[PDB]
């Protein structure tokens, strides 16, 4: 039970990750369209 | 990239808008000059046009 509780921290952890970054990505594109 | 790309399109369009404003303006220049050397002619012409006018001299 602890490691597949792990792994769905695991599988949350990387989807944060994804939006956390692409966020990031989107403030680059919007940053780059305002230059 | 994609926005490199398009700034670059967009930095070629003001100078390709500034080169025609350059080609405007000097061919206002020539038009000006050229207005002048007509005017010129003008004068010329009305001078000319004034000396045929004396029978005595023609």
């Amino acid at each position: 039970e602890i490691v597949s509780k792990a792994r769905k921290y695991r599988q949350d952890k990387l989807k944060q990750a994804k939006t956390d970054a692409a966020k990031e990505i989107d403030s680059y594109k919007i940053q780059k369209d305002k230059e | 990239g994609n926005f490199k790309s398009k700034l670059k399109k967009a930095m070629l369009s003001q100078q390709i808008t500034k080169s025609t404003i350059a080609n405007k303006m000097r061919l206002k220049v020539l038009s000006a000059r050229e207005q002048s050397l007509d005017g010129i002619f003008e004068e010329t012409k009305e001078k000319l046009s004034g000396i045929a006018n004396n029978r005595d001299e023609y």
